[PDB]
């Protein structure tokens, strides 16, 4: 059952029983400023599946979703929108969730949901499927998203990036079709004149909402001819429009569709008022007439004739402009001024094709007609050679708008022959189109050339129109890794500009970075009628001298064994050219002598070696760390200038990565490890410069073990010299001896320094009292206590 | 002067129950003449007097 | 023989030979990058500093230099005497005679082998010891040095209250002249005080470098009124300077400067005489033009205040510019032709010009333009002001095409620059210049403050637009003031970083919740500054857009507890006396106020940036909201038709002790109160111990020694037991013989207290002979009288 032409639920939800009784609203549905004074019953609404227009939710305090109110709703074509959009929702609480699982297609607009924090499962349900710009909508302002977390009671499809629960409730999900496709409730495209589903597939009737069109329970995509086209979704008779209310103060027949009103010209014929035969809109009221959306745009649409004013002005969207033309194109003449601000999404006037005859009559201040400013993404007026332009009176102008062509308007002010009206402030040049422009005369580089930080380019010398213009010249360059990069107009990497103006003009650019291409191209800028004509030039690159490197970083190192060190590094802050290879070298360590030059057996403590928010800065502070800063600077700029050429060293190339592993060592030594980057341009230049390492190799530990049977022998007063080979290899340097012995237990305890042993072969305590003893020995290397060695027997009999 | 949503309360608050007034359309002309509140109330300030125009009697 | 002026030295062992001759350095002495067997004992002295950087292959030092004695630190490096740094191989510092350092502190780092360095004092041949820099090194459990003599020493001493030797090297001994008198030479002579290092004794001829002063082989503290000082060290005649090798070294106070200083001019009159003046040295600077683009361009006019010609302004970007493009030119006075400024972008305001008073513009610009500004994009201060006597008197003034600059501000300037009747009226075509800026503004007031010693609240009114919806998202700014001449232009120079902090607040949740903010972070007794301005968003412009922000307001926090004072150290000048010396406090946190001295005896054994590319998108969308919002209420509603002690540390940074006993330690504890402790309470605590060294008086027992004719044969040593030794005795030696004491008895007290004196037992018949050294807390110094067992039959 169908309904219309609208409803309007407000203050009242008693109301609400006008939709007691049909399917099918033809027009709008307004539900708005309903308060939850009143308690909720569930006032189910099943039968009701199809919406002509948009559908307006507003203030209806005591709803908590919407599937309870509305089951049924599948599709909303919207054929006159509400301000560019189908369906919008606004300054709803109590509401929880959506619950329009049976939606799925919806044909026109675009879903705007804002100002609802109340609510959430909103980042779930996909609508690409449902409609196609989904660049249109507009959906924030709701409740943060780690506040919400909802996890579906379905189907899982990439969300633009991945896919997860698509549920329009805790209690439902998101329906969908495989690629077979219409469709059907279980898998099907049915009568290819459906839209929605179908109940069952394939058939004329069956089809739950039927797209195209609609006639006595039959879906046509074009109407018999006793038919005519109705509402963009049905299929009348003549008697039917004939008697339709029009109360605009029986349609008009005309293209086989009943169309209240007729273009020009197209009167009701005498005695046949329900048609129009062939032989202007506006009010004089306000006098203008702002556009900015399509509701703004629609409700003109049909006119030639204009009286009023023309302000224009749209902030954002998809092709809009196609729109627009599918409208305004009707239109030819204007009364008053024509004014545009801030538009963004016009790339181009085009769509105002048939317009020709301006009058300009009630002008803007200072007489103005045509008037123009700051609309970004604007950059071609319509006026080429096909559309003329006879613009009476007034003045033009033109501010900010920097995609258009500087000669466009030339073109223009050509085409309306007001060239010999307007100054140059009322047409600016300065500051106009000046982000890109269209095209101009061609220069050439006469010659580049590179040192390792300077750079001098001259190019060919140019010659203007007319030789007394002063004909400058300004260089734009910065650094560039790529090719993706425009030319068009610091901090983080954006330009640099220099001027300059009988010798072949050239500039020098100074102080760069080695090696860095550099991306440089100069630009004619006049010194002076429209007649200028200024030249660009060419994206030339350059990349300048190669430089000795600098040392490495990074530097550790250690030991997964003997003779065997582990050692990464940093590849250099500034390589300056295409990386070569690095050099390592490495030296003995001699022993400190001193632990030779006095023993320390008699000292009582001997060494050891271990092996292998923000808060802003303030201004005190910050004065401290730049000097500093500048401290290390002069500090290293000495060894900055200096060349390197590529007990012994022992080199190395290393260049695949920045660590390496050595061999060919002696055991648990002290080691240190030169390392220089090098370029590979050092073959004349000179390879980088030097960072030092220190590293102890590992012992070794398991050759501090007297190498033999520890040996007695008795003597006069009872002075035991001990005979003990010393270990050979000594775990780094043996300082002296542990000696256990004694009559039962070991418990004395002895002290042997490298002086005696080197003295005698041995020790030996003198005069010891008689009885049966034993012995043993541990020794006292680098690394650590030796091994307490066999104990071996010697009997001074009593 | 008011504007935003101060203005719809403020308006429930002039009207309670007594709901808004709507020029109920019924025969569809493709058409309405469509001066609203923001440029009165929002441009210059409003008294609670004229308020009433909007409220339903 | 005089070596000049300085000395460069790199890659190049055989260059050292450039010292071959002299004897004193007059300058620097960098050594950088060498690649054997080298000596210079000529070298004695220098006056500025000495570099040491990655020569390796090196000994030690004075193996290089054995006669560096003094270094008088006349020209530092980087506020520093003497600097190494990476010196390989280098086992020890070898300069065993450097005395007395005069300026700087010893800056060494990351050496392999620089060991030797506890093992020598520096608060006897440096006054500032504390401000040194050692890291590094060989950490000091890794050599461990020994001192010449491993059977006997030079002298040991204290310092930070520990003992050792004093030397340089293992074969070389660091060494203090004693107290006799102070300056001092080998065999410890009183040289003539008025010389420094040695003395070949009251000597004013034959020293090596006359401390103060030196003179024709005379050491004196002030050369005759013809003899003019040089270097810091030594006088000249008149006329040998203007004979030296832009003029010569102009005189002035009795020196040959190179540059008399500031305060002065020259008097061409004699042109070697400057006297001072009252300007500010009027320096001048062919050409009538001087562009300027970045921050170098301007170095050629650093402090001449006056320029005869132009100034042609042009600046696209840099760094913060404003800061020392001024401190490079804001010194100039009065410039003769025209001024002009154009396309320069990166300025915001031309305050960094300090002092243009007079511009006369005696070379106009095409009909007669004096002042000339054109087509700058982020230009919205100028300097005229509430604090500018500026005067021009030619020339008229012209302005186009900068959107940043409102007519109002421009209007007051001829009005304070007396060039009214002079200009044209469409000048100032107020289409242009000072559309988009913001000018004309409603002013914010403030509320409320608390001010913890660390943390602030300020809540200020609730602002109204004359629409509501207008979003309101507050900003506020503030920075680290000391002063009160400050406006909101400083560093906002399309940098904006340098001289105000910002961060935002955001309109808050409650309908009618007051909006201020805690802010943390700070600095206490540090007054700040702060501000707050009101960023709408939108076109509530009725002819320009209005805009609203606060008046400045300085604050300052709550004071709070000083902290720890530095540096305690302290010297023994007298043993029963001490004197200390610190290092005022870091964060005073209000005027200080006194010290708290005390000394005690010690027993035996969310960060929150905002992505300007997001800011400007969070405009559009509550913007957008707007226009959205007013198209719904225009379509729906519709109208009916153990003691201690304690003293008061007021002024000084020194006192003494008295009455203490010797060699006794003290734990001594310096606080310091700012003017609030009395309420809040003093400093935290520092300590230090400091025994008071003795005095060898009571080292031997000098009570009488008494042997004994025993049982069986033995002697018995009852010396009574000295009442007070110098401290105690550790353990005893009593070297005992026939005649001649031939060995020695070994006693500690637990081997003499329970006998109180000292036996010897089973002795060979025959008279015998001894002597005690006492090891005393004070050391085996003076000797008992040699005591007499004699045991003969």
């Amino acid at each position: 059952e169908i309904c219309g032409p609208g409803i309007d639920i407000r203050n009242d939800y008693q109301q609400l029983k006008r939709l007691e009784n049909c399917t099918v609203i033809e027009g709008f549905l307004h539900i708005l400023l309903i308060s939850k004074a009143e308690d909720y019953r569930s006032y189910r609404f099943p039968k009701l599946t199809v919406i002509t227009e948009y559908l307006l939710l507003f203030r209806v305090a005591g709803l908590e979703s919407l599937g309870d109110l509305f089951p049924n709703l599948t599709v909303i074509r919207g054929w006159k929108l509400f301000y560019n959009y189908a369906l919008v929702i606004f300054e709803m609480t109590n509401l929880k969730d959506i619950g329009l699982y049976n939606l799925r297609n919806i044909t026109r607009g675009a879903i705007r949901i804002e100002k609802n924090a109340d609510l959430c499962y909103l980042s779930t349900i996909d609508w690409s499927l449902i409609l196609d710009a989904v660049s249109n909508n507009y959906i924030v302002g709701n409740k943060p998203p780690k506040e919400c977390g909802d996890l579906c009671p379905c189907e899982k499809t990439t969300i633009n990036n991945e896919y997860n629960y698509r549920c329009w409730t805790t209690n439902r999900c998101q329906k969908m079709c495989p690629s077979v496709c219409a469709c059907t409730e279980n898998n099907e495209c049915c009568h290819p004149e459906c839209l929605g589903s179908c109940h069952t597939p394939d058939d004329n009737t069956t089809c739950v909402a039927c797209r195209h069109y609609y006639y006595k329970g039959v879906c046509v995509p074009a109407c018999p001819p006793g038919t005519y086209r109705f509402e963009g979704w049905r299929c009348v008779d003549r008697d039917f429009c004939a008697n339709i209310p029009n109360a605009e103060s029986g349609f008009v027949i005309h293209d086989d569709e009943c169309m209240q009103e007729c273009p020009s010209g197209f009167i009701r014929n005498s005695t046949q008022s329900m048609y129009c035969i062939p032989c202007v809109c506006g009010d004089e009221e306000k006098k203008t007439k702002t556009i900015d959306s399509v509701t703004s745009a629609q409700m003109l649409q049909g006119c030639t004739i204009l009286k009023g004013n023309l302000l224009i002005n749209i902030r954002r969207g998809n092709n809009i402009a196609s729109e627009l033309e599918n409208f305004m194109g009707l239109i030819e003449v204007v009364t008053g001024y024509v004014k545009i601000r801030h538009s963004h999404a016009l790339v181009s006037l085009s769509f105002l094709k048939n317009l020709r005859l301006i009058l300009g009559e009630e002008q803007l201040e200072g007489n103005y007609s045509f008037y123009v400013l700051d609309n970004q993404n604007l950059q071609q007026l319509w006026d080429w050679n096909h559309r003329n332009l006879t613009v009476r009176s007034g003045k033009m102008y033109f501010a900010f708008n920097p995609k258009l062509c500087v000669s466009e308007i030339y073109r223009m002010e050509e085409v309306t022959g007001t060239k010999g009206r307007q100054s140059k402030g009322d047409i600016n040049t300065r500051n106009n189109g000046e982000r890109a422009s269209c095209e101009s005369d061609v220069l050439r580089f006469t010659s580049t050339t590179t040192w390792k930080n300077r750079i001098i380019i001259t190019w060919h010398r140019y010659r203007p129109p007319d030789y007394r213009d002063l004909i400058s010249f300004t260089v734009y360059y910065k650094e560039a890794p790529f090719k993706n990069v425009t030319e068009y107009d610091c901090g983080s990497n954006s330009w640099n500009m220099v001027d300059v103006d009988e010798g072949e003009p050239g500039i020098l650019l100074h102080g760069l970075k080695p090696w860095t291409q550099y991306a440089v191209y100069v630009k004619a800028v006049t010194l002076t009628n429209d007649h200028i004509r200024g030249a660009k030039s060419e994206i030339l690159y350059i990349r300048t001298n190669a430089s000795v490197p600098s040392i490495p970083l990074d530097v550790l190192s250690a030991s997964n064994s003997s003779s065997q060190l582990i050692v990464k590094w940093n590849p250099p802050t500034l390589p300056n050219g295409n990386l070569s290879y690095y050099i390592v070298r490495w030296q003995r360590q001699p022993q400190d002598g001193y632990l030779y030059r006095h023993n320390y057996c008699s000292k009582d403590k001997i060494p050891i070696r271990k092996y292998a928010c923000a808060c802003p800065k303030t201004e005190a502070e910050k004065q401290a760390e730049k000097e500093e800063a500048e401290y290390r600077k002069v500090f290293e700029n000495f060894l900055h200038n200096s060349i390197f050429v590529p007990y012994p060293f022992f080199e190395s190339r290393v260049d695949n990565k920045e660590r390496t592993v050595i061999s060919n060592l002696r055991p648990f030594t002290l080691y240190r490890i030169d390392i220089h980057s090098c370029n590979h341009e050092a073959e004349k230049l000179g390879c980088s410069a030097s960072n030092f390492v220190f590293a102890r190799t590992m012992p070794a530990e398991g050759a501090d073990d007297i190498p033999g049977p520890v040996t007695w022998e008795p003597r006069p007063e009872n002075s035991i010299f001990l005979k003990w080979p010393e270990p050979e290899n000594p775990n780094g340097l043996i300082l002296m001896y542990e000696i256990k012995y004694g009559s039962q237990v070991e418990d004395q305890r002895e002290c042997v320094s490298r002086q005696e042993y080197r003295k005698y072969g041995g020790a030996k305590l003198n005069r010891l009292n008689p009885g049966n003893y034993t012995a043993r020995i541990q020794a006292t290397s680098l690394s650590g206590n030796g091994s307490w060695t066999d104990p071996v027997f010697f009997y001074v009999p009593a | 002067t008011l504007c935003g949503a101060e203005l719809v309360d403020a308006l429930q608050f002039v009207c309670g129950d007594r709901g808004f007034y709507f020029n109920k359309p019924t025969g569809y002309g493709s058409s309405s003449r469509r001066t609203g509140i923001v440029d009165e109330c929002c441009f210059r300030s409003c008294d609670l007097r004229r308020l009433e125009m909007y409220c339903a009697p």
